[PDB]
């Protein structure tokens, strides 16, 4: 580890006199796999990122517009509705999970939602 | 009706999962409450449906402080903007002055230790220190030629006036720091005595000034040629392992990558991939082959050939029937199956041993051609280089190293498979041979490093071809169908043969139905041949 | 043709010191010099001395506080000054050094020179590359750069050109500069830099303007590893369609050096001639350019990426052997004009680069 520094600094002084969807350790796509929501590949293409909300894989590059870097924190896929909120900025965060959760109890509702679909449905209004 | 049980039927079954359905349902349930318009909402379902055309018509026929970008704030109204003096018209009406961007980060300084090899570090460090020593030389340099130019300047004029010449900061120079910082490195505590000495009587005092810098300099110069001597065969030890960012890495990820169970996983992989597309029904059609891979020259395959049986002579394991069988599995069957000896086909149905047999062969093939194709480049850019360096008038438009002649440059790739062959052997040593290859072929020698190993693991595949039952009854099953013409040939007879191969397929999966199945095409095509492998 | 390019150059430039281990070294300049002078480029050209900015051309931009601040600090009197130093970000990464106030005068006033010598029509093409600080902001000192004079030369240049457009090719995101002129249409800003994890952490894609100024700053955004066959497949069709649609009257071009290969902070692979191709595209067509300095830690690379460029603009051909100098040393083992690049991966598929030009096309067409 010999560096020249301290020579030439002494020659130079002054005469101061005073989880699952990666690749195994050794290195294996994981098996059975999971696919990315707009290529429908795995990992050995390119690294998948998973949304925390959902279980949708997507890759860096399948995205529109494409992510430059790996996102450190919490990412939001494209793929649910808080984008069509966050069109209001000026509300908090408080608000918006409140009335997300205002639907969170009766997740199912299935007859409720096909009948309001088919009430909007008819082409003459009531 | 039922149509629209239809479309919610396919649209669940298509998204796989009940958290994105139900997303899609909160979706058209948010619409249903009348805050959603038509527009807006085929806007917020074109993510979910983006991939199926017929589903996105099908849906639309049943239809029928303020902050701006990523990075800028606003500033606040009521703050007290810091005034300028010299705001011009042009200055109030294009200057901004209401976003401030906050940088959107925190990590102080990490470079590009991620990508910096330990031998780009030295270079780096020998840099600093060479700029060190320069700069100091350089600032004296210059103070002394400035004392010179004002001694010079005093010299001329009558000796009644020369006490009567001041200095001031600058002390003759154009600059109020550097001649002082210069006098300062060479006086350390007694620098204001000598400064205000050559403000006040410059006459009597700067030639002994001079004379003292002349003398640090001198010293300074020789000191700077010793370093100067040390700092070479640096440059020289660091240079070429700095540009070379993939070796470290690659040789181990190749000594894992050409593993058997690697091989295996990378067509189940992609057979996975393909099972799930057909269980979500996507437009894909089921006759596209798994991996897909090019061969684009018989001359490399003869090369690849001369280089396993060069190996495998000198094998102390393998008998004289076992190196004659060898002989005639690589240098008679392999050419006939790519048929060395258009649109026209051959069609092989192989185990796992002949798959692995296959893609080792292939990796080793393209990397003889990269170099192959890189030696030739190397040639021709030296031969345009110096074409068009002979033709310069320079500046008119208005020691170092002897670099190789053309024949060295044209006989690289011979003495790089003389070099294979005594790593092979192991007359050479591994690190004069990657010495030799990184001096060779600069930034894309890394690609023959680990190649003995390589050839080494398909020398064994060959052995094992000759001991296992299987494989001989493959081969033989190959050449009983291909005497009758079933496996393999013209590309339109395929409609014609078409059964005939499904019979032969057919009796793949009674002889290996315990094992995995491939299916191998090897398609010529203007000099080149793609080998399609797919997995049944 | 065969055209006028005026040089700027003050001598002692290169024995400002910024401190021991600071990746800054305006030593670069002075080796770039040397070189240009044993290439015997010194006849086709014609060089100057760069007036010194006074504090009055800087306040143009820069508030008379910080510029006071300036002016004032010094090595021996930094305990008078810690809360203004904190104030104004000078400290640890923009450190206060011996005649720091006089660096940043001949950097401006190269800059500012030259835009006033293009103003005149007395030429096409003015070179400083002491210049090229385009990391300051108005009242603080950030990425080693303490004067933004690539605005006061911008500003300079408003006075007969109804639109000025700014290229920067430094790996680094030049947001002094995008900030300074965020809100106008006179000035249109084009970037290509790293965005990630990297200084200064702006440049974002989506990042075009605000107020009036809406799609005048154009990002592009880029990874580690990218080479000359994507930077070139990508800055030429980005800067024809941003001629076509701006229409500028004048060009400023920073040729930051710190995106090539090797560099001590630098990510990218590009090497001297693929750096180069930039300012022969922008040549092209045929416009009043100001040429700048900026970024580069490597100092030889340096040296020898502004040495062929300034070759290139004067439209003169000099040979891959590099003549004898007085930096012979910082040359070696090869003493080669031209480069060679790394193996390290190009992160930069081709998709993403077709993704953002396709984006940042579509931004381009919504200019009148
Ligand atoms: O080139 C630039 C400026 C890059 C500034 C990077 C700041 C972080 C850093 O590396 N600081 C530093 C490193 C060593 C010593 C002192 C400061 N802009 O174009
Ligand atoms: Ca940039
Ligand atoms: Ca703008
Ligand atoms: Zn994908
Ligand atoms: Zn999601
Ligand atoms: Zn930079």
């Amino acid at each position: 580890s010999g560096g020249l520094m301290e020579q030439i600094q002494a020659l130079l002084a002054p005469p101061k006199t005073d989880t699952q969807h990666e690749l195994d350790h050794n290195g294996l796509v994981p098996l059975p796999v999971k696919v990315c929501f707009t290529c429908n590949r795995s990992c050995r293409v390119a690294p998948l990122i998973q949304c925390d909300y959902c279980p949708l894989l997507f890759h860096m590059d399948c995205l529109e517009p494409p992510l430059t870097a790996m996102p450190l924190g919490r990412w939001m896929c494209p793929n649910h509705i808080e984008h069509v909120v966050l069109n209001q900025k000026n509300m908090t965060l408080s608000n918006r999970c409140q009335v997300f959760d205002r639907f969170q109890d009766t997740v199912s509702q299935h007859v409720v939602k096909v009948d309001f679909l088919n009430r909007i449905h008819k082409k003459h209004p009531p | 009706t039922l149509q629209e049980f239809s479309f919610f039927d396919k649209v669940r079954r298509v998204l796989k999962s009940q958290e994105v359905y139900e997303n899609f349902l909160r979706c058209i349930a948010l619409f249903n409450q009348e805050l959603v318009s038509g527009s807006e909402l085929l806007q917020l379902v074109s993510p979910f449906l983006g991939k199926f055309p017929e589903l996105f018509a099908q849906f639309k026929s049943f239809l029928g402080c303020k902050r701006i970008g990523s990075s800028y704030r606003a500033l606040p109204k009521t703050y007290q903007q810091p005034k300028c003096s010299g705001r011009t018209a042009i200055c109030k009406e294009v200057l901004n002055d209401t976003w401030v961007s906050f940088p959107s980060w925190s990590e102080d300084s990490t470079f590009v230790s991620s990508k910096k090899t330990p031998y780009e570090e030295q270079l780096h460090r020998c840099e600093d220190e060479r700029f060190e020593l320069d700069v100091v030389l350089e600032t004296n340099l210059a103070t002394i030629r400035v004392l010179e130019s004002v001694q010079k300047k005093l010299s001329r004029m009558a000796p009644e006036d020369q006490e009567k010449f001041r200095l001031d900061d600058s002390l003759g120079g154009t600059s109020e720091v550097i001649q002082r910082r210069a006098i300062y490195r060479i006086y350390g505590d007694k620098a204001p005595e000598i400064i205000e000495s050559l403000k006040k009587n410059p006459v009597t005092a700067v030639p002994v000034v001079l004379k003292r810098l002349k003398a640090k300099e001198e010293e300074w110069r020789e000191a700077q040629q010793g370093f100067n001597k040390i700092w070479r065969e640096q440059y020289e030890k660091a240079y070429l392992k700095s540009l070379d960012h993939q070796a470290v890495n690659f040789k181990q990820n190749d000594t894992k990558a050409l593993r058997s169970k690697s091989l295996l996983n990378e067509i189940e992989s992609v057979y996975d991939e393909h099972q799930e597309q057909h269980s979500e029904g996507r437009s894909a059609p089921s006759s596209e082959p798994h991996l897909i891979f090019v061969y684009e020259d018989r001359q490399i395959l003869e090369d690849a050939a001369a280089l396993i049986s060069y190996y495998v002579k000198r094998q102390p394991a393998i008998q004289k029937e076992d190196q004659g069988t060898i002989h005639q599995l690589l240098h008679q069957f392999v050419p006939s199956l790519f048929f060395s000896q258009d649109d026209v086909y051959s069609l092989f149905f192989a185990n796992n041993n002949w798959y692995f047999f296959l893609r080792l062969h292939q990796t080793l093939c393209s990397r003889l051609l990269k170099i192959y194709r890189q030696a030739q480049k190397q040639l021709l850019e030296y031969r345009t280089e110096k074409e068009r360096e002979k033709l310069l008038c320079e500046g008119r438009r208005e020691l170092r190293l002897k670099q190789p002649s053309e024949v060295e440059l044209e006989e690289y790739y011979p003495a790089f498979l003389d070099m294979v062959r005594s790593l092979l052997e192991g007359s050479i040593d591994p690190t004069q041979y990657e010495d030799t290859l990184r001096e060779m072929f600069t930034i894309h020698a890394y690609v023959g490093f680990t190649m003995d190993k390589l050839v080494q693991n398909i020398a064994r595949q060959l052995h094992h071809l000759v001991s296992d039952d299987v494989c001989l009854k493959v081969v033989e099953l190959y050449l009983n169908e291909k005497k009758r013409g079933a496996a393999g040939g013209n590309l339109s007879s395929r409609c014609v043969r078409a059964a005939r191969e499904t019979s032969y397929q057919w009796k793949a999966e009674r002889c290996m139905a315990d094992e995995n199945c491939f299916k191998v095409m090897f398609l010529q095509r203007k000099g080149q041949v793609i080998m399609t492998i797919e997995l049944l | 043709g065969k055209k006028k390019v005026c040089y700027y150059y003050d001598g002692d430039i290169g024995n400002y010191y910024y401190g021991q281990g600071h990746p800054m070294k305006p030593h670069r300049i002075r080796m770039t010099h040397n070189l240009l002078l044993n290439y015997g480029l010194y006849r086709k050209m014609e060089i100057y001395r760069p007036h010194k900015a006074t504090a009055e051309e800087m306040t143009k931009y820069h508030s008379d506080e910080y510029i006071k601040f300036l002016r004032s600090i010094r090595p021996d009197n930094m305990s008078e000054y810690s809360k203004q130093m904190q104030r104004f970000n000078v400290g640890e990464d923009c450190p206060v050094f011996d005649g720091l106030f006089e660096f940043c005068q001949l950097s401006t006033g190269g800059s500012v020179a030259g835009a006033v010598k293009l103003n005149r029509q007395q030429t096409d093409m003015a070179v400083n590359w002491a210049g090229g600080l385009h990391h300051a902001k108005k009242s603080e000192a950030s990425g080693f750069c303490y004067v933004n004079d690539i605005v006061l030369a911008i500003l300079e240049l408003l006075k007969y050109h109804q639109r000025v457009l700014y290229i920067d090719i430094d790996i680094h995101h030049g947001d002094g500069v995008e900030e300074a002129f965020y809100t106008t249409d006179r000035v249109m800003t084009v970037s290509f830099h790293k965005y990630g994890e990297y200084f200064p952490g702006t440049g974002d894609l989506r990042d075009i303007g605000a107020g009036k100024g809406k799609y005048y700053a154009v990002n592009f955004p880029m990874r580690d590893g990218i080479d000359d066959e994507s930077y070139g497949q990508i800055f030429k069709p980005i800067i024809s369609k941003v001629m076509e649609m701006y229409q500028p009257s004048a060009v400023v071009l920073q040729c930051g050096a710190d995106s090539l290969s090797g560099d001590r902070l630098g990510c990218f692979n590009l090497t001297v001639k693929g750096h180069a191709k930039c300012v022969e595209v922008v040549k092209t067509f045929n416009l009043p350019l100001l040429m700048l300095g900026g970024g580069g830690y490597t100092i030889r690379n340096v040296a020898r990426c502004w040495t062929y460029e300034t070759a290139v603009a004067l439209d003169c051909e000099i040979p891959n052997e590099l003549p004898y100098n007085d930096y012979f040393e910082y040359f070696g083992p090869d003493f080669k004009l031209h480069i060679s690049p790394s193996n390290m991966t190009n992160q930069n598929t081709p998709e993403y680069m077709e993704k953002i030009k396709q984006r940042l096309f579509e931004n381009l067409r919504m200019l009148p």
